[PDB]
Protein backbone atom coordinates (compact mmCIF):
# COMPACT_ATOMS: atom_id res chain seq x y z
CA UNK A 1 0.00 0.00 0.00
CA UNK A 2 -1.65 4.38 3.39
CA UNK A 3 -4.34 4.03 6.03
CA UNK A 4 -6.03 6.06 8.66
CA UNK A 5 -6.60 4.03 12.49
CA UNK B 1 -0.77 15.71 -7.87
CA UNK B 2 -0.20 14.98 -4.14
CA UNK B 3 -2.84 13.84 -1.58
CA UNK B 4 -2.86 14.27 2.22
CA UNK B 5 -5.30 12.39 4.50
CA UNK B 6 -8.80 13.67 5.38
CA UNK B 7 -8.52 16.57 7.93
CA UNK B 8 -4.70 16.72 7.42
CA UNK B 9 -3.47 14.56 10.30
CA UNK B 10 0.10 15.53 11.14
CA UNK B 11 2.59 15.23 14.00
CA UNK B 12 1.87 18.05 16.49
CA UNK B 13 5.41 18.20 17.99
CA UNK B 14 8.59 19.47 16.25
CA UNK B 15 10.33 16.18 17.37
CA UNK B 16 8.99 12.79 16.17
CA UNK B 17 10.50 9.62 17.69
CA UNK B 18 10.89 6.44 15.62
CA UNK B 19 11.92 2.88 16.55
CA UNK B 20 12.77 -0.13 14.36
CA UNK B 21 11.00 -2.84 16.35
CA UNK B 22 11.72 -5.82 14.08
CA UNK B 23 14.24 -6.53 11.34
CA UNK B 24 14.44 -8.71 8.16
CA UNK B 25 16.86 -11.67 7.67
CA UNK B 26 17.41 -10.14 4.15
CA UNK B 27 19.64 -7.31 5.57
CA UNK B 28 22.00 -6.47 8.45
CA UNK B 29 20.16 -4.58 11.24
CA UNK B 30 22.47 -1.53 10.86
CA UNK B 31 21.61 -1.37 7.11
CA UNK B 32 17.84 -1.16 7.89
CA UNK B 33 18.70 1.53 10.55
CA UNK B 34 20.73 3.67 8.11
CA UNK B 35 18.18 3.35 5.26
CA UNK B 36 15.27 4.28 7.59
CA UNK B 37 17.36 7.33 8.74
CA UNK B 38 18.03 8.22 5.05
CA UNK B 39 14.29 7.88 4.18
CA UNK B 40 13.21 10.09 7.12
CA UNK B 41 15.85 12.77 6.25
CA UNK B 42 14.66 12.92 2.61
CA UNK B 43 11.32 14.24 4.01
CA UNK B 44 12.80 15.98 7.09
CA UNK B 45 15.19 18.26 5.10
CA UNK B 46 12.05 19.96 3.49
CA UNK B 47 10.04 20.68 6.71
CA UNK B 48 10.32 21.91 10.31
CA UNK B 49 10.37 18.37 11.77
CA UNK B 50 13.25 16.48 13.52
CA UNK B 51 13.41 12.67 13.91
CA UNK B 52 14.86 10.97 17.04
CA UNK B 53 15.72 7.23 16.95
CA UNK B 54 14.86 5.26 20.14
CA UNK B 55 15.82 1.58 20.68
CA UNK B 56 13.13 0.61 23.28
CA UNK B 57 9.51 1.29 24.27
CA UNK B 58 6.85 2.90 22.11
CA UNK B 59 8.07 5.60 19.67
CA UNK B 60 5.65 7.74 17.59
CA UNK B 61 6.66 5.92 14.38
CA UNK B 62 6.94 2.13 15.10
CA UNK B 63 8.70 0.48 12.10
CA UNK B 64 9.07 -3.22 11.54
CA UNK B 65 8.88 -6.38 9.43
CA UNK B 66 6.15 -8.95 10.10
CA UNK B 67 4.62 -12.04 8.48
CA UNK B 68 0.84 -12.51 8.38
CA UNK B 69 -1.26 -11.00 11.20
CA UNK B 70 0.64 -8.62 13.46
CA UNK B 71 -1.91 -6.87 15.69
CA UNK B 72 -3.58 -4.33 13.32
CA UNK B 73 -6.71 -5.09 11.11
CA UNK B 74 -4.35 -5.35 8.04
CA UNK B 75 -2.68 -8.78 8.18
CA UNK B 76 0.03 -9.44 5.59
CA UNK B 77 -0.70 -12.04 2.97
CA UNK B 78 2.54 -14.00 2.38
CA UNK B 79 4.68 -13.74 -0.80
CA UNK B 80 3.45 -11.14 -3.31
CA UNK B 81 0.23 -9.05 -3.26
CA UNK B 82 0.69 -6.47 -0.42
CA UNK B 83 4.35 -5.53 0.30
CA UNK B 84 3.97 -3.01 3.15
CA UNK B 85 1.59 -0.46 4.61
CA UNK B 86 1.67 2.58 6.97
CA UNK B 87 -0.69 4.76 8.96
CA UNK B 88 -1.39 8.48 9.01
CA UNK B 89 0.02 10.50 12.00
CA UNK B 90 -1.87 9.93 15.28
CA UNK B 91 -1.48 8.17 18.62
CA UNK B 92 -0.98 4.38 18.83
CA UNK B 93 -1.04 2.74 15.37
CA UNK B 94 -0.86 6.23 13.78
CA UNK B 95 2.49 6.83 12.06
CA UNK B 96 3.48 3.14 12.20
CA UNK B 97 5.06 1.51 9.09
CA UNK B 98 4.97 -2.30 8.46
CA UNK B 99 6.88 -4.35 5.86
CA UNK B 100 5.91 -7.88 4.79
CA UNK B 101 8.70 -10.32 5.74
CA UNK B 102 7.44 -12.76 3.03
CA UNK B 103 9.01 -10.52 0.26
CA UNK B 104 12.72 -9.95 -0.44
CA UNK B 105 14.22 -6.56 0.52
CA UNK B 106 17.56 -5.16 -0.70
CA UNK B 107 19.97 -2.29 0.07
CA UNK B 108 20.54 -2.24 -3.74
CA UNK B 109 23.45 -4.77 -3.70
CA UNK B 110 21.21 -7.84 -4.08
CA UNK B 111 17.89 -9.02 -5.47
CA UNK B 112 14.79 -7.46 -3.85
CA UNK B 113 12.42 -4.56 -3.42
CA UNK B 114 14.52 -1.42 -2.90
CA UNK B 115 14.05 -0.86 0.86
CA UNK B 116 15.12 2.83 0.72
CA UNK B 117 12.46 3.58 -1.95
CA UNK B 118 9.82 1.49 -0.07
CA UNK B 119 10.67 3.03 3.34
CA UNK B 120 10.54 6.56 1.81
CA UNK B 121 7.01 5.76 0.43
CA UNK B 122 5.74 4.20 3.70
CA UNK B 123 7.29 6.93 5.88
CA UNK B 124 5.58 9.47 3.60
CA UNK B 125 2.25 7.99 4.78
CA UNK B 126 3.71 7.95 8.37
CA UNK B 127 4.08 11.79 8.05
CA UNK B 128 0.62 12.36 6.50
CA UNK B 129 1.12 12.04 2.73
CA UNK B 130 -1.53 10.18 0.72
CA UNK B 131 -1.00 8.93 -2.84
CA UNK B 132 -0.11 11.20 -5.77
CA UNK B 133 -1.62 11.24 -9.32
CA UNK B 134 1.91 12.34 -10.49
CA UNK B 135 3.80 9.23 -11.79
CA UNK B 136 7.16 10.90 -10.88
CA UNK B 137 6.16 11.10 -7.16
CA UNK B 138 7.57 8.67 -4.58
CA UNK B 139 3.88 8.73 -3.24
CA UNK B 140 2.51 7.43 -6.57
CA UNK B 141 0.44 4.36 -5.51
CA UNK B 142 2.51 1.71 -7.35
CA UNK B 143 6.14 0.51 -7.10
CA UNK B 144 18.71 5.76 -7.16
CA UNK B 145 16.03 8.53 -6.63
CA UNK B 146 14.92 11.81 -4.95
CA UNK B 147 11.58 13.33 -3.78
CA UNK B 148 9.63 14.77 -6.78
CA UNK B 149 8.52 18.44 -6.82
CA UNK B 150 4.99 17.06 -6.09
CA UNK B 151 6.27 15.16 -2.97
CA UNK B 152 8.01 18.33 -1.69
CA UNK B 153 4.97 20.57 -2.48
CA UNK B 154 2.70 18.14 -0.53
CA UNK B 155 4.89 17.72 2.59
CA UNK B 156 5.53 21.48 2.79
CA UNK B 157 1.74 22.12 2.44
CA UNK B 158 1.16 19.97 5.57
CA UNK B 159 4.17 21.12 7.73
CA UNK B 160 5.39 24.37 6.09
CA UNK B 161 8.97 24.91 4.74
CA UNK B 162 12.21 24.46 6.78
CA1 LIG C 1 2.50 5.23 16.34
CA1 LIG D 1 2.80 -9.97 0.77
ZN1 LIG E 1 1.20 4.00 -0.41
ZN1 LIG F 1 0.44 -3.58 9.83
Amino acid sequence: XGFVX
Amino acid sequence: GYSLFPNSPKWTSKVVTYRIVSYTRDLPHITVDRLVSKALNMWGKEIPLHFRKVVWGTADIMIGFARGAHGDSYPFDGPGNTLAHAFAPGTGLGGDAHFDEDERWTDGSSLGINFLYAATHQLGHSLGMGHSSDPNAVMYPTYNFKLSQDDIKGIQKLYGKR
